RNA sequence: AAGGGCACCACCAGGAGUGGAGCCUGCGGCACGCGCGCUACACUGACGGAGCCAGGAAACUCCGUCGUGCUGACGAGGAAUUCCUAGUAAGCGCAAGUCAUCAGCUUGCGUUGAUUACGUCCCUGCCCUUUG
């Protein structure tokens, strides 16, 4: 579900940005939401 | 009609060994369903037949009186028959290399010892049970045959894969399962 | 009036006083307790509109324990709302009802579950015996 | 001094797993352990098990660990892990047999019966258990693989960094040679202990020493 | 089915970091709200093969696990499975032979679950304190997961799973 | 790493001498030892495994690899052996015995090529072979416990350190009393001979920034 | 070979599990091997009194005694491998077949009463084409 883009919010006005997700080597579907690290599309996700 | 679907139902006295026989005889190739619970008390068989849309059913039961008993049942009038079988612990297992095996192909049938007998029921049963899809077109590429032979009072169920050469030539290789059925109680349909 | 997964509880309805006896006892007791509430929680559950009322009570009996408990359950509020007008509420008996079932599952009708079915197999049902021919 | 076992999932402790241990019975009509002295003839004939028959290493390591203060202090348990995939738990109070001949006898018996029982007590001394090792391990446990080609560490320092409620599990290859990946699937990292190649036993003393220093054991 | 209430009824409607709360009393993505967790804590307890006493278990484990340094009991139970889930472990590879295993989420309901039957487990596996209080191990361990929510002290593998899915990534 | 020998009497080394070593050949020759000669017999005077154990424990050490260690063996019958730091002692007791038996008969084991002597029987006492600045100590359960690292750091920049350890299963710590300055303990628990060896090696490796 | 599908007799996610143990009953052998099981390693327990009720059932609830000590073979099982996605699994039990007596079987039947999934990925099977 490789986290899509990271469209945060201004500067210091965002506890954390959101992030869509699906999958490549498994699933595939729309999404966003729960996670607040700071990786990137370089990083990825799972389904 | 559509292909008849089969429902395998483990009875209250079904065990591991009998369940192994169920699994090998039945398989999702693909007109079959398995349940780990079932009973032959009743109207219950008619209930399961309607709710699961299965016109073929096999109950698995074992007591010392009737060990490894497989009660074949058809929704159509003229049904039930108990077929009990037993295996020897010394039988070697054929685990599959000979049979790369395409699941869902129309099996061939050979019956040795056809008559006349009130039996005829058994031939009718197994032909209705495993002949799957009824087509007008047949591709000649194999694969397997279901053989049933009468052995001076027991029916010998065997399954072979076909091999063909230019020597003729058909040769057979057994893939199992190998079953000797002992005939038990029978129920037959009314004329209506 | 309400049976539960092989069990069955009967409903008594005609206005009276306190002490609503289940079986022939008192929804004080009802001793297959632990979760002895969820019984006193239909009456308690009356927490939504009423406080206890002033009516009746009947006996249950079928299958086994927690079965029965869950039965007497509907049994009650499936009999507060009793038609009415002599039992439920002489008007708009959705008073309780929709309230006594905006967090219910007992008076909230019964569950489509019920024991049966096995298999020519092992235990039966679906759990077909464990075999491993060699 | 409470005896440590896998059942206990909380205590902070040091665990050594002798991975890739060479234990195998041998038929002849009597049983013995497959070993490079007796069976170098046979092994070669059959064109293999070249040094896959070094049960002595395991034997050495065991003496070395159990004889250690950290064991005497009850802050250490050991596990074995066979070439053939057999996992053993070793009761820390077991006075393992001093000689290899007597060791062999007992390992042959352990392998056939899956446990070794005290004649008076009902706790086992050795017990074959189910993989993976990671079920039996403490819940908060750091896991590492000893390796010559890994970054060298001072064990005393490596240990003082552990959360006060966090154990340490070390996998040693109880063998003469081989890739140090016998545990890649479980460990957090690999570490070296010396700029010199060590023997399994020595790696084991070195590590015990280190824990003994850091955990204040004399 | 089939628990109770009262006994404290301290309903902390906050404490729910990350996602979670959007499933703190749920199941769906696959139940619904299988009573605010504590219906699964009490349920993941049926590891012999039958609830009730299990029900007791829970309850006792509760009055106990709150009596002892109260954090509103329920919020200790939430704040138990709260700061106590996995977070992007690995899972096979296939890209090799002879795999390797890469990591990631952690489908929430996971994080809750995979830590639920887990804290449940660590409990079950008494052997410390091999007392006679199932609900104690069930508590303390869950309490050593509230107070333990201060390291380590019972979960542990909590970390492991995560404090590992970093290197072999 | 230039090899340490009894001739070099200046260099600062650590020396371990395995005392009361059980190395008594038995005519049939092989090494007399519990396993085989249990029946034939007192088992305590026949524990060569302990020696073999320690030799591995000692020669495998980082400190020997750094060549600041020296092993000597002095049996329970007063035979004295200098071990060459670079010898790769047989790993199995059986092979060990073959070799150990031969050495006792021939008085030295020679390398199949080099002039060096892998193992040698030398004449007593052990004092005529140690370095001239050398502290003599005996290990003993019955003595003041110490931190090996601390102890080693108190040594003169020239002073070597020679410990006498008993390669035995049981017994009096007297075996070196005529030579020792001091007897000390490394632990609160009683140790096996080999473990006592690790302790010292490791503590001194630490003291000497090895490695 | 290719390309693609379906399935808990196939994997994944887990659940319970046998394989270790004692006895059980089969298939061999003719001291011993392989299989289906029964009950156990115990504190969610055993043990006595008590509460109830199913298609004086038992598991089970309460009150009290034992003190995690082979207590009131076997210390949770190697390599393998079984089965199952909900009135299931799992545990607990009874009716019936068996019958003069005999159930560790079996077909059933109620009693308590989970955890699991986006599933398809790969190992096994099957299939459908094509391709020889």
């Amino acid at each position: 579900v490789t986290l899509a883009k990271v469209i945060k919010v201004l500067g210091r006005t965002g506890s954390r940005g959101g992030v869509t997700q699906v999958r490549v080597e498994f699933l595939e579907d729309t999404s966003r939401t729960i996670v607040r690290n700071v990786k990137g599309p370089v990083r990825e996700n799972d389904i | 009609i559509v292909d008849p679907r089969v429902l395998v139902t483990t009875s209250r006295d079904p065990s591991s060994r009998l369940m192994a026989f169920s699994k090998e005889i039945r398989l999702m190739f693909p007109t079959a369903i398995r349940l780990n619970r079932g009973n032959l008390i009743l109207p219950d068989l008619v209930m399961s037949a309607q709710r699961e849309r299965l016109s073929d059913i096999i109950l698995l039961h074992e007591h010392r009186g009737t060990p490894t008993a497989i009660t074949i049942s058809h929704f159509p009038h003229g049904p039930t028959l108990m077929a009990s079988l037993h295996n020897v612990v010394l039988r070697a297992d054929i685990p599959k290399s000979i049979k790369g095996t395409v699941s869902e192909s129309y099996p061939h049938l050979i019956f040795e010892g056809f008559r006349t007998p009130l039996g005829q029921r058994v031939v009718k049963i197994l032909k209705h049970l495993f002949p799957p899809r009824d087509p007008t077109n047949n591709a000649k590429s194999g694969n397997r045959v279901i053989t049933f032979v009468n052995q001076d009072d027991c029916i010998e169920v065997r399954h072979h894969v076909y091999v063909r050469t230019n020597y003729n030539s058909v040769e057979l290789s057994e893939v199992g399962p190998r079953f000797t059925m002992r005939p038990f109680s029978i129920t037959m349909g009314t004329l209506e | 009036f309400g049976k539960k997964k092989s069990a069955t509880a009967v409903a008594h309805v005609k206005a009276g006083k306190g002490l609503i006896k289940v079986n022939g006892s008192p929804i004080t007791l009802v001793e297959p307790e632990i979760l002895r509430f969820k019984v006193y929680e239909p009456l308690l559950l009356v927490g939504l509109d009423k406080f206890s009322n002033i009516d009746i009570r009947v006996r249950v009996t079928g299958g086994g324990h927690v079965s029965q408990v869950y039965a007497i359950r509907q049994a009650i509020a499936k009999g507060l709302v009793a038609y009415h007008q002599k039992y439920v509420d002489e008007q708009s008996k959705n008073e309780l009802k929709k309230a006594f079932t905006s967090y219910d599952r007992t008076l909230l009708i019964a569950d489509s579950r019920r024991p049966e079915p096995k298999k020519f197999g092992g235990k039966g049902a679906r759990s077909r015996f464990q075999k491993s021919y060699r | 001094p409470p005896v440590l076992t896998s059942k206990d999932k909380i205590t902070k402790r040091m665990i050594v797993v002798l991975a890739m241990a060479s234990l195998e019975t041998h038929k002849i009509d009597k049983y013995v352990l497959l070993n490079c002295d007796d069976h170098q003839g046979l092994l070669k004939k059959m064109g293999r098990d070249i040094s896959e028959a070094r049960p002595d290493i395991t034997h050495q390591c065991l003496l070395t660990l159990l004889d250690s203060p950290i064991n005497k202090a009850g802050k250490l348990q050991v596990y074995i892990q066979t070439s053939r995939g057999i996992l053993i738990e070793v009761n820390p109070t077991v006075r393992i047999p001093r000689t290899f001949k007597r060791f062999s006898g007992l390992m042959v018996q352990l392998l056939h019966k899956l446990s070794i029982r005290s004649v008076n007590s009902e706790e086992k001394l050795l017990k074959v258990i189910k993989n993976p090792i990671t079920d039996h391990l403490p819940t908060k446990c750091r896991k590492v693989t000893l390796s010559f080609d890994a970054p060298v560490i001072r064990v005393q320092d490596y240990i003082e960094k552990l959360d006060d409620d966090e154990s340490i599990c070390v996998f040693v290859g109880a063998m003469a040679r081989g890739k140090d990946n016998f545990a890649d699937e479980y460990v957090d990292e690999k570490v070296g202990l010396s700029n010199y190649p060590l023997s399994a036993s020595v790696a084991c003393s070195k590590f015990c020493h280190g824990a003994e220093d850091a955990w204040n054991i004399l | 089915e089939i628990k109770l209430f009262n006994k404290w009824s301290f309903e902390e409607v906050e404490v729910k970091d990350a996602s979670l709360v959007d499933y703190v009393q749920v199941r769906q993505p696959q139940c619904p709200i299988i009573e605010r967790l504590t219906n699964s804590l009490m349920m993941n307890g049926r590891n012999n093969g039958k609830k009730l006493k299990a029900v007791r278990i829970i309850k006792h484990t509760l009055d106990i696990i709150n009596v002892l340094t109260d954090q509103n009991p329920i919020q200790v139970v939430v704040d138990a499975i709260t700061n106590t889930g996995p977070r992007e472990d690995t899972t096979r590879v296939g890209g090799g032979g002879a795999a390797r295993r890469q990591a990631v989420d952690v489908s929430p309901l996971r994080r809750v679950n995979q830590a639920i039957a887990l804290l449940t487990i660590g409990a079950r596996e008494a052997a410390f304190r091999n007392i006679k209080t199932i609900a104690e191990t069930l508590a303390e361990e869950l309490i050593n997961a509230a107070k333990g929510s201060s390291t380590s002290y019972a979960i542990k593998k909590k970390d492991e799973l995560e404090r590992v899915a970093k290197s072999n990534r």
